[PDB]
């Protein structure tokens, strides 16, 4: 067995290769206390990690060590990996290879320090660093398609044909569920309700995860919510009081299809997918159009597969069929795909091994993992 | 040193193939006469074009024994010559009418023809092998595996 | 490939599937030991007659069989000295891996290019219809594998000729 | 037989030493490393080896070391390493020369078979001898090749970059029932020096810097709990080492208790492995006591050191004193039961001028002998029996 | 006829026996263990292992009325296992005095003695003495020339058929005094002391299987040449009334069972039982009991995702390796009565080298 | 049964003597992956050949190893013969004597090397190297005629009378269906469709096959298409985009009649045929004009028989018959003619046999073949 540790920017998703689904899913958060620690003894800790922080958050400054899929704070990222292996999986990491992941078009130094900490702190016996939108394509049961992965921090497209990636046609967009959370705070502020702190940012994430949905036709949905009760509904806070919301429920997800709302100049996710298909060689485009693959938690909004199929069918030539593949387990497909990969018998030849790291130094990942 | 001196060969006499298969009752000259009368019937059946009646009559007796290679080889020469002179579309009409005893004499000698390609055309024996096994079933090879070694 | 080998490989497939009727058998000459009786040959009543299947003077199979073991040995096409070297070496890689192709011998029988030993334990713990499909799919493809290697040898003979000759 | 100087190749896990018999040093000593890529196919022509393949890590080649724990274990890489050794560096014709190759005592027969088929079928060499490497290293001890300078009885302790093994030899015969082997040597102590620099988080811990800190700074102390205590009392023992990075800038490394705790891997191998628990002085006593009784005075009297990882400052004296302690304690138990005295046994551990490459100098000195062409596998024997001609162990007792 | 797959065993199952209540069965895995399986509602569960043998177990049997298991192995031992009142099994070593492996064992119909075939050229007929609490072995040895591949007892306690690798099927008297009552004067003989020979019948290949008719007045046996032979004896020293050999078109039979006085099921390397029918005038193969004789989208599971990639990686391509059309996927090693009155088998069972244990109803 | 291959400069046609048409017809192409394989488990393969390369082409750089009827990359030509023998016909090359086919006025080195490969790499029992135009008279059932063969790589005339060829009057022209694809790619740019890659070349080859024709008078057809949409057609790319095509529909094949379009200085196929007949002896011209035989795929354009009859009737003397026999099977007529030649009772003495080659070396071919 080998660990598969998809340290995403919003959730760590971890477990064992060939296991059905990730067994350690928790916030990619380190919390530190912000108040007068008056009661002596009491089992107090200098910092808290994951669900241990999320449940204590009313006294903590929660901060994610990872932003837009790039590690910003290594002293806390080691704290998350240590929590993953010793507290959440309860293994010794020196006994198991780890398949890690990262998004494409990351800094070189991210990939180096992430191999160095696995070999020099966690003492791991072998490791590998897969591209997240390649893994999501194993989890679809395919060898050609265009994975749209979108998580908490990054959205990216990787077009693949016959198992060859077309790396010139990879699109990264630094917009995903954390920007939709920050935008939901900016529009909730307009109805009556103020959310400000790093802990209140989790309450509005827990709104976004169950009140929001994607409108199939935003400009007509906007007129319908401005003229009826049916689109409005309510959520009950930790403080027992009720929050009622309406056109905020679909204006939030719409930022993915209209990044101009949060001040970005870019294509939306629909036109970013088409700009990746139209960068590919002309003979493969039909087999990409019939195999768009949704992945990552930001693709979980009710109606996003219907909307994505509508917007791509308007951009694509009407002569040919579009399919969006969106399984119900697309919430974890990058982990699911790493759990396939780390169990394929040729894969056991591809690991960076401890001995090979010791001899080659941390630059070995650049001449073995892609 | 002593480790290599065999003793089993001189203190525990093993079985012989004539203990496992009953020895032939007909004497060497008695089968050499019995074959030498049949080969001219097979050679004649080719010369009159009725090669299929050549095989039916040639296959009515079979020579066997470690004493008779100089006439087992003549019987095999006549049999391979007769197989090389039957039209491939007539084979399914011959094979479906052979007894299981005659079939087990055909396929036994085609595996003797296939053992000596520098004297026999394999291409026609492999063609007979496909047709005899497809029509009469895989057990007809198993009866060759199990058959007498001096056939 | 297939169409020229089709008469031959249907004779080999049919012989080899009739030959692979193996069983557990404790040896009669040694106590508390099983041995692959085709390979030892010390008790004759549990050997079956050795059968040859053959297309040509070059291309042949010898099939030897016993109550718990079958040995199968083949000569493949070698029509020039480049195929003699390419075959003789290719089979030494293929038999050098015999610990992981469980049915291979590590040495051929004398005068054969490669040889297989399908023992009872293999027909109990492996799919025996996929064993003959591997033997046959090896005999179809090995002529295409070796002929392709004599193309790559010509390709390098050109690589070194052009690279030497183009720096005058 | 051809008359041409036999070619000698000690392919170590760390260094290959190459040359021709009868020269006064190896023609080359360079790392056993190959640099490889990681419309005609040429990725098997683009490789480099030795000192010219360290220069290639920045040019995007992957370096790999085809010998690990004293055994060849990548045969594609080792064949390309030999062709390039023979045709670039030694610049020889294999069909004209006998070759002496070396391997450890406990190598698998499969590796001698693969070595023989590569030498006879790929290169077509005239003939081959595959020498057990520590059996040669005794012959580097002599003051000269001449018969009166020989001392054909002595234990030989060999320790390179990848294996240490102790071979007893007496009256010119290798006592094969008594060989001891331990796959812990110069590289495993480098990974330990590297592991310590890395736990202190020093500016550089690349393999080349731990390899240099071993042979610059490390030594074998008497006892590590007193040496840790000395590093508190005696603060000039924390050396400062200046290392230059892979990318061409300065650094400074403080070197600490690895100055003694790293060579201690030989005298306490529990530090390195769960599997090889027996320390080198007791591993040597197990060799000499397993050996037949009349040669034991001769085997202790002349314990030859060999191979680069025996060169640590104070290594010979630590081995001599810890082995003399094991030996005189055992003799004094025997004086106790008898009440009579004994003459004891003298234990000498012999460090000497050719200790850095003793196996090569041993191979060179043996291969000059007129009989050598008769001990080789000649290619005439290869064409008769095939590569199985090399499969039999010369050293151990064989059944059949 | 219908097939029901009772259990899939993790290892090859050369032999088995169901107890007389058909509630539990013993079976020989291809190791020195013997498994005991019990009912689990409609399923079966592993109850215990016997493990008293040194080397691979070769055969096993379970006495109907007296409820004792007997076991053979390549270690040359046999054990008899008998139920203690507390619910566990008392092992007991039987001194077979064999120079080479024990191959095949059967309890006699009165269960007072059992016979063990061997590679040692002999058969050890074993019986128990209340005077000594020993099991003691008598060696049948005069005509046997090679390994004994199978045994069957006549429905009267005396006569023993044995199939031998010297291409012959023997009928021997195994009368042991002060155990058996006198044998009745019958088609096979009347002058009938231990090791007297009633037949040395020929075969084209090794005789894998033997069995007397339910009336005892005929013997059937089966060759590695893929033929079944039925021998109809006349009297001592006299040729048989008929020696009917039917040659099958299939791979060899390994096991054999009279369904009634006029029909036989047989099975082996053909992966399927077959039915033969006839009498002393003639016999023919008449049916295959397996319908496999005729050779007869939605969401996708994680284990189908992982296995379609492991198939592309380990094998040629994604596509699954097919089943055989027969119920068994490998040679069917043994074939045993299950239900109906003695001499009218209504159902039988088989166990395979694939580890299937299967119930067949006619 | 002998084999016969027309190793065409753009399609391989291969089969057995006495069949009515080729057993295998496939592009004379070899392709290598241009991208990096990211999937494991996939059957990654270092080169594809024939129809598999044409099918996977969106990730391949495609090479033709024959240029102007001359083999220029031998390694990728040996791959194509190994594909014809072991994969397409699937018969071992040692079993059957084999008729190869070649254009006139080729390098001597091309026919020697093609002999040396067949006897020393494919070990064939016998072979012969017939001239492609001489086989077109066998297919047409003639013994007197002037062939006009035109393939992918080359166009040539061989005039023949009562079976005697006139090798001084052979005209050969390195302009045929490849240079028409290269020119159609160029003029397609003038309507705005940029095709650039070795795979888009195979889309523009298909446009040329599906839509082009030879216009009976070019200045009249130009003045027609300049006024009207009636001559236009539309083709759906494998991308589902539709291109629409104008006077470049017939300005492409006119390159055969006006080589100055592609800058080269030569007579068009009409004048080069008339010059071949005017080089011939005066008594035979009167029959060469009556038995003018076309062959090869570049002679398949609609209206090319009527264009060719109109132009030869304008050049040749008006007092006598011009009669062009362009049969409906003419796409394969070199192979069909080869399958007749190799089947003749009188040809079985004319093979170069292996025993006769190795006593003389490959220079035997020039003293048994034409
Ligand atoms: N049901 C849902 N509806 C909308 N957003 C969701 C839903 N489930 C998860 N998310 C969002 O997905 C993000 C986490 O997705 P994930 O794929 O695990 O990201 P990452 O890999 O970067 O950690 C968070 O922003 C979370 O709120
Ligand atoms: N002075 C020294 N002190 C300690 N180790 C040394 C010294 N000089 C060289 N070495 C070590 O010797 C080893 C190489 O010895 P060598 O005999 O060539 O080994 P090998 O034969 O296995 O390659 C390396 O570990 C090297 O760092
Ligand atoms: N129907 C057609 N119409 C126009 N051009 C054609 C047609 N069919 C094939 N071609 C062209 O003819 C060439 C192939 O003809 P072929 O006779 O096989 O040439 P070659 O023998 O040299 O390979 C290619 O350029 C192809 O595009
Ligand atoms: F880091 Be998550 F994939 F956005
Ligand atoms: F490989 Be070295 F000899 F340790
Ligand atoms: F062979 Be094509 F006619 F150039
Ligand atoms: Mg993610
Ligand atoms: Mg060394
Ligand atoms: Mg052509």
């Amino acid at each position: 067995t080998a660990l598969v540790c998809d340290n995403g920017s919003g959730l760590v998703k971890a477990g064992f290769a060939g296991d059905d689904a990730p067994r350690a899913v928790f916030p990619s958060i380190v919390g530190r206390p912000r108040h007068q620690g008056v009661m002596v003894g009491m089992g107090q800790k200098d910092s808290y990690v994951g669900d241990e922080a999320q449940s204590k958050r009313g006294i903590l400054t929660l901060k994610y060590p990872i932003e837009h899929g790039i590690i910003t704070n290594w002293d806390d990222m080691e704290k998350i990996w240590h929590h993953t292996f010793y507290n959440e999986l309860r293994v010794a990491p020196e006994e198991h290879p780890t398949l890690l992941t990262e998004a494409p078009l990351n800094p070189k130094a991210n990939r180096e320090k992430m191999t160095q900490i696995m070999f020099e702190t966690f003492n791991v016996p072998a490791m590998y660093v897969a591209i997240q939108a390649v893994l999501s394509l194993y989890a679809s049961g395919r060898t050609t398609g265009i994975v749209l992965d979108s998580g908490d921090g990054v959205t990216h497209n990787v077009p693949i044909y016959e198992g060859y990636a077309l790396p010139h046609a990879i699109m990264r967009l630094d917009l995903a569920g954390r920007d939709l959370t920050d935008y939901l705070m900016k529009i909730l502020t307009e109805r009556g309700y103020s959310f400000v702190t790093t802990a209140e940012r989790e309450i509005v994430r827990d709104i976004k995860e169950k009140l929001c949905y994607v409108a199939l036709d935003f400009e007509n949905e906007m007129a319908t919510a401005a003229s009826s009760s049916s689109l409005e509904k309510s959520y009950e806070l930790p403080d027992g009081q009720v929050i009622t919301i309406g056109n905020e429920r679909f204006r939030c997800p719409e930022t993915l299809f209209q990044p101009s709302f949060i001040g970005m100049e870019s294509a939306g996710i629909h036109e970013t997918t088409y700009n990746s298909i139209m960068k590919c060689d002309i003979d493969i485009r039909k087999d990409l159009y019939a195999n768009n693959v949704m992945s990552g938690g930001t693709t979980m909004y009710p109606g996003i597969a219907d909307r994505m199929q509508k917007e791509i069918t308007a951009l694509a030539p009407s002569t040919m069929k579009i399919k969006i593949i969106a399984p119900p387990e697309r919430k974890y497909s990058v982990w699911i795909g790493g759990s396939i990969l780390a169990s394929l018998s040729t894969f056991q030849q591809m690991w960076i091994t401890k001995q090979e790291y010791d001899e080659a130094g941390p630059s070995i990942v650049h001449r073995k993992c892609f | 040193t002593f480790r290599t001196l065999d003793v089993d060969s001189i203190t525990e006499p093993v079985l012989t193939e004539q203990d496992i298969f009953p020895i032939r009752n007909e004497t060497a000259e008695q089968v050499q006469a019995a074959v030498s009368q049949l080969i001219p019937q097979a050679r004649s059946a080719i010369q009159t074009g009725n090669a299929l009646q050549g095989l039916k009559t040639l296959l009515s007796y079979v020579p066997y024994g470690n004493d008779v290679q100089e006439v087992r080889t003549q019987y095999l020469n006549a049999f391979v010559d007769v197989l090389s002179n039957i039209r491939a579309a007539d084979i399914p009409a011959f094979v479906k009418e052979c007894s299981t005893e005659e079939i087990d004499n055909i396929v036994n000698f085609i595996y003797r023809g296939l053992a000596n390609p520098q004297a026999y055309n394999s291409s026609v024996l492999l063609n007979w092998h496909e047709k005899v096994v497809e029509i009469s079933g895989i057990g007809c090879i198993v009866r060759v595996l199990n058959s007498r070694p001096d056939l | 490939m297939s169409n020229t080998l089709r008469p031959y490989l249907n004779a080999v497939r049919s012989t080899l599937t009739a030959s692979l009727a193996l069983e557990e058998f404790s040896s009669e000459i040694v106590e508390r030991q099983s041995q692959p009786e085709v390979e030892v040959g010390r008790s004759p009543e549990i050997l079956l007659k050795p059968l040859v299947v053959s297309r040509n003077e070059q291309e042949q199979c010898l099939i030897e069989s016993s109550v718990n073991s079958v040995r199968f040995s083949i000569r493949i096409k070698q029509v020039d000295e480049i195929e003699r070297i390419l075959v003789r070496k290719f089979m030494q890689f293929l038999m050098g891996r015999a610990e992981s192709f469980f049915i291979l011998r590590r040495k051929p029988v004398q005068g054969y290019d490669i040889s297989f030993l399908i023992t009872n334990y293999h027909t109990e713990e492996m799919l025996k219809h996929k064993l003959v499909d591997f033997i046959i799919e090896f005999m179809e493809e090995v002529d295409a594998e070796i002929s392709e290697m004599k193309l790559f040898l010509n390709g390098r003979a050109r690589l070194v000729a052009e690279t030497y000759l183009s720096c005058f | 037989a051809s008359f041409n100087v036999p070619i000698i190749m000690d392919n170590g896990t760390g260094y290959s030493k190459l040359g021709y018999a009868g020269n006064d040093a190896p023609s080359y000593v360079f790392p056993t490393v190959i640099a490889t890529r990681s419309k005609r196919a040429t990725e098997d022509l683009d490789f480099f080896i030795g000192n010219d393949a360290l220069k290639k890590a920045s040019a995007g080649y992957s370096l790999d070391y085809p010998i690990r724990h004293g055994q060849i274990e990548n045969w594609d890489h080792m064949e390309r390493f030999w062709q390039q050794s023979l045709f670039k560096y030694l610049r020889c014709e294999p069909e004209d020369h006998y070759f002496l190759l070396t391997e450890p005592p406990l190598n698998p027969p499969e590796n001698r078979e693969n070595t023989a088929e590569i030498m006879f079928e790929s290169f077509n060499c005239a003939g081959l001898y595959i020498a057990v490497q520590a059996v040669l290293a005794l012959a580097a001890s002599w003051t000269s090749s001449k018969v009166t300078d020989r001392s054909l009885t002595g234990t030989v302790v060999d320790s390179g970059d990848g294996v240490t093994h102790i071979i007893p030899v007496a009256e010119g015969y290798v006592i094969g029932s008594s060989i001891k082997t331990m796959p812990l040597a110069g590289r495993d102590v480098t990974y330990f020096v590297q592991s310590l620099l890395r736990d202190r988080n020093e500016p550089d811990s690349s393999l080349k810097t731990a390899e240099r800190i071993k042979e610059e700074c490390c030594y074998v102390c008497p006892d590590i709990v007193k040496e840790f205590s000395r590093f508190d009392r005696e603060p000039d023992r924390y050396l400062k080492y200046a290392s230059e990075s892979i990318t061409g800038h300065s650094t400074t490394i403080d070197v600490g208790f690895e100055r003694f705790l790293a060579p201690e891997i030989f005298f306490n191998p529990e530090i390195a492995s769960s599997d090889f628990l027996t320390p080198l002085p007791e591993l040597v006593d197990n060799v000499v006591q397993s050996s037949p009784i009349d040669v034991r005075k001769g085997l202790y009297k002349n314990i030859v050191l060999s191979g680069g990882s025996t060169l640590f400052k104070n290594f010979g004296n630590r081995l001599q004193r810890d082995l003399k302690r094991i030996v005189d304690e055992r003799i004094h138990r025997s004086e106790m039961l008898s009440g009579a005295k004994s003459g004891g046994v003298d234990v000498n551990v012999i460090s000497h001028k050719r200790q850095r490459n003793a196996v090569w100098f041993g191979g060179s000195l043996l291969a000059q002998t007129p009989e050598f062409g008769s001990y080789c596998h000649t290619k005439a024997d290869y064409e008769e029996y095939g590569a199985s001609i090399a499969r039999r162990y010369q050293i151990f007792g064989n059944s059949l | 006829a219908t097939s029901q797959v009772l259990h899939i065993l993790p290892k090859p199952s050369y032999e088995h026996a169901f107890n007389s209540q058909r509630t539990e069965f013993v079976t020989t895995t291809a190791t020195n263990q013997v498994e005991l399986y019990e009912q689990d509602g409609n399923g079966w569960k592993h109850a215990r292992t016997f493990s008293d043998h040194d080397k691979i177990v070769t055969c096993v049997d379970w006495a109907p009325k007296s409820n004792r298991i007997v076991t053979c192995s390549q270690d040359r031992n046999a054990y008899v296992y008998e139920k203690r009142p507390d619910g566990t099994w008392k092992q007991t070593l039987v001194l077979l005095r064999l120079n080479r492996a024990a191959t095949f064992v059967r309890w006699s119909p009165n269960e007072d003695k059992f016979a063990v075939g061997s590679g040692a050229r002999v058969i050890s007929v074993c019986y128990f003495e209340q005077e000594n609490d020993w099991w003691v072995s008598k060696h049948l040895k005069r005509p046997l020339r090679s390994t004994i591949l199978s045994l069957d007892w006549h429905p009267n306690n005396v006569l023993l058929a044995a199939g031998c690798a010297d291409r012959k099927a023997y009928v021997l008297s195994a009368y042991v005094r002060d155990v058996d009552a006198k044998p009745e004067a019958s088609v096979w003989g009347s002058r009938l002391p231990f090791n007297t020979v009633c037949a040395e019948y020929p075969s084209g290949g090794w005789v894998h299987a033997v069995g007397f008719s339910p009336s005892g007045n005929a013997l059937a046996y089966a060759g590695h040449d893929s033929s079944v032979t039925i021998a109809y004896p006349s009297a001592p020293e006299q040729p048989p009334r008929a020696l009917i050999t039917v040659k099958l078109s299939q791979l060899p039979l390994r096991s054999l069972l009279w369904a009634n006085e006029s029909a036989i099921v047989a099975a082996g390397y053909n992966y399927s039982p077959i039915l033969l029918q006839g009498n002393e005038s003639g016999w023919a193969h008449t049916r295959d009991l397996d319908a496999g004789t005729s050779k007869t989208e939605g969401p996708v599971s994680f284990t189908a995702l992982r296995s379609t990639f492991r198939n592309m990686d380990l094998k040629g391509s994604s596509q699954s390796i097919s089943s055989l059309p027969t119920v068994h996927q490998n040679m069917i090693a043994t074939l045993r009565p299950y239900a109906g009155t003695p001499g009218n088998i209504t159902a039988f069972t088989s166990s395979g080298t694939d580890g299937r244990v299967v119930l067949w109803t006619l």
